[PDB]
């Protein structure tokens, strides 16, 4: 659980990646955000969530959703992990900006949060228990709105 | 494209586009109408195969050694079987094509009976499956083997073998390849061997039928009572069903077509039918 | 696929296709003819329009048919269809035993 | 089987053509004959085809 | 990084998180879970799992091999393990996916291993061995307690 | 290479899908490679060729990405090993043929990006640069073809 | 595993235990049910079920006839310790079968001198001892898989 503020464009979620511990390895292929339209790439002002709620698109392409793609197992997990300060900036607006889905801070809220799902309220919450996706951690804990490092 | 484009500068056809025409399609020969089928409407059907029969030692004495008459069976069950196979297919592509939604229907009914046929007759079975021509039949001793060429004497020969397990003789199971090669030898002057030159639209020896299937693995045939050997009970009969409005096949932009039969095939005893290997 | 038992999970079977486009093609010829040359013969006017008439028929066929596929010809039928060979049943016999040996393949097929 | 497993769309028939009138016989007298077709062809199932090869 | 550590009570083969995964036991990268992404994902430690083919798409991020509810999506001979950490169960989408293609600790066993297709989950459930997805060449005498193959 | 015969012309002489040898990663699993139907008795170049990604068919066969639009799947982890000779028309191999790669350089046409849908003809194609985009790193835009990286 | 019961297939869910003789070690392998002469076609799964009153009446088969109460005898029990799940369909090929009886020691029902009978297919049932009997004398510290020498 780290110093945080990231970029809001929607409701909870965002933080820094200033402090989120180690970061994962980038894979080879970019894809954009969408916000805008100027130019040939799509490219307008921030928006959109730093960090976590993100769903992936047909198109090759990233931007931010509370909604999940399957109708069944966990939730949204696909964070953006990049070498580029995100504190005052979502993702890239113009050009090629790569996302992984491991570590990072999430949101986790009320009762339990070894597994997740995704809920409607900017944040995430406990699935059922040998039905549903993983994406928590049992070590770190929450204290009722409680931020938790991955 | 197929072959060299030649005007054709458009590579896109529109998403696909396509006009009423025939589409190409496999059909296949099969040893499944060989089998005699009958339905049955039971949840299990149960069969005796026979196991080690002893003739014993033949009369040399009276109640010291007597032979046996005795014949042994033991009971094996089987459960419903399904063959099935399910394609998938999207509509718009369907529909402005024309035909492809027939051709679906009839290349998926044949592509699944073909492909049962084929496994069926060859080869010893799976722990999911019984019966299967292949395993259910005994070899032939040396004698029906010859060192001269007479294609239609080792046929016959094989039917001698057979009539000691008391085989009536149905049709001949037979190989492509190998009445092919039968009927490239002579017979030395004239002619071509197993039937000659003029007959050829019909093809019968021992007063006895012919369906030829490449199902069986090349170089055998099998001269047999097919009716009695096996019998493929159908507890449904085939039919082709869509689902496009039940849960899965809903999510898809797409549309469902299942092809199935419920099905089930008894093997009775290991000493009918009967396998011979031709050096023509 | 072999059949497979209502207590164990069900066997499938899939189709796959490709799709294909064919363009249409132009077949001439042209001979070129002195008319003194013509008009003298008398039965060489007849002829030659008859042979190169014979002529066009055969090379579109020859063509759409068999060639080989290059980057001035086409080769549609004889790349789609399916393998078949006499070299299972003999290599090297009389050319009356190949043309015997042929026919039983068709059956195969569902043809007779 | 010719008949069912390949059919010949015809865009054009095969049709002779016969021209006296063009550069070449202008610049000295000379008499074409055109020979011509436009073909396509269909496959209506043509995995119904053998092809085999003679050895001999 | 992990989202916990693997159990090894899902039921019917599949266990086991990589301890580095991309192609060995060394070197990673992290990526998305939209395996069965648009259907009905199916519950582990219910349905009859193993580990399936899985399918690189939109870029690096990878989703089910489907071919039983999909029109030819094609397949891939690089795999994905997915998170057996905490209480969560065999094939799951809402993790981050280390992959494989030769590497380890994959399992490559579990039901409907030979004499078997593939589901519309990327999972393997029986059948018959010789359409629909192979269940290895030389790959496919790997059992438990020996070193598994694709 | 073979976007210099491609620009909307595809599939007509020579194309390799290569222009450096492949990364390492073995692919497990062996399979034949045919563009034909019902057998390769294709020879020679021009007609159907086997470039493009690829698609697993019944696990046995590899070819060409000929499928239908919508619900089209990126990238992938290999390229089949170039048999494209004046015997062949593409790639076919006539033995078992073993893949590998991270992936690498695949040949786009199209007013697209790198990723466009497939029309059931080889390789892809699509309009629209800005509900597409680039697969491997950097911003590359298409204009008369250009060899991406997956 | 788990629950597993083929597939690659190895727990098998089921463990019966070869308990060796005393005074001089006899053993009897588990049997098959066959009527007369060897099974063809496999041999199916095996006459010998764990907790099943047996009587051998062939040298290698094993069937049916329940051991009459009144007047001490030897064994033919080949009770063998239940098994986890299957305790009402017998026990199928492919799953740990054994004999216990007749020149070793034993596996022993009820607990307690209270004892009662066995079902064949794997269930136990209360009954006095009156037209049918199993299982030697009642003697001190006998419980059930409990070794008797009979």
């Amino acid at each position: 659980p780290y110093v945080r503020l990231g970029y809001e464009g929607i409701l909870n979620g965002a933080h820094d990646i200033d402090v989120a511990g180690l970061n994962g390895v980038e894979q080879l292929a970019g894809k954009f955000a969408t916000i805008g339209a100027n130019g040939v790439k799509l490219a307008g002002d921030n928006g959109t969530n730093a960090v976590g709620l993100f769903r992936e698109d047909l198109g090759d392409m990233v931007n931010a959703s509370e909604k999940a793609s399957f109708y069944f197992r966990g939730g949204e997990y696909y964070v953006n992990i990049s070498r580029t300060s995100l504190t005052a900036a979502g993702i890239a607006a113009g050009d090629e900006i790569t996302c992984d889905a491991d570590g990072k801070m999430i949101k986790f809220t009320g009762t339990g949060k070894a597994l997740g799902v995704v809920t409607h309220v900017g944040e995430y919450r406990a699935g059922n228990m040998y039905e549903k996706a993983t994406q928590g951690v049992t070590d770190t804990d929450t204290f009722i709105g409680f931020i938790m490092y991955v | 494209m197929s072959q060299l484009s030649n005007q054709e500068k458009e590579y896109l056809i529109s998403k696909a586009l396509e006009t009423e025409e025939g589409r190409v399609a496999l059909a296949q020969a099969m040893a499944n109408p060989i089998r005699v089928s009958l339905d049955y409407q039971g949840v299990g059907r149960k069969l005796l195969v026979v196991d080690p029969l002893p003739q014993g030692a033949l009369p040399v004495y009276d109640k010291d050694v007597d032979a046996k008459a005795f014949v042994i069976s033991k009971r094996g069950q089987v459960p419903d079987q399904v063959i099935e196979g399910d394609r998938i297919q999207v509509p718009t592509f369907e529909i402005v094509s024309y035909p492809q939604v027939r051709f679906s229907q009839v290349k998926e009914r044949r592509f699944n009976v073909i492909d049962r046929a084929q496994q069926r007759a060859k080869a010893d079975i799976m722990a999911v499956e019984d019966a299967e021509i292949f395993s259910l039949l005994e070899g032939a001793a040396t004698a029906v083997n010859a060192v001269t060429i007479s294609s239609g004497g080792l046929q016959r020969a094989a039917l001698t073998k057979a009539f000691q397990e008391v085989e009536k003789h149905d049709l001949v199971v037979t190989k492509i390849v190998m009445n092919a090669s039968a009927f490239a030898d002579i017979r030395a002057w004239g002619q071509n061997e197993f039937d000659p030159v003029t007959q050829h639209e019909v093809l019968q020896t021992g007063l006895f039928g012919h369906i030829w299937t490449a199902d069986i693995l090349i170089s055998k045939k099998v001269p047999q009572n097919t009716v009695y050997v096996l019998a493929d009970p159908e507890f449904v009969g085939v039919m082709p069903i869509r689902q496009d409005i039940q849960v899965i096949p809903a999510d898809k932009p797409e549309e469902l077509r299942l092809g199935w039969v419920i099905y089930e095939e008894l093997g009775l005893a290991v000493v009918n039918s009967l396998a011979i290997a031709k050096i023509s």
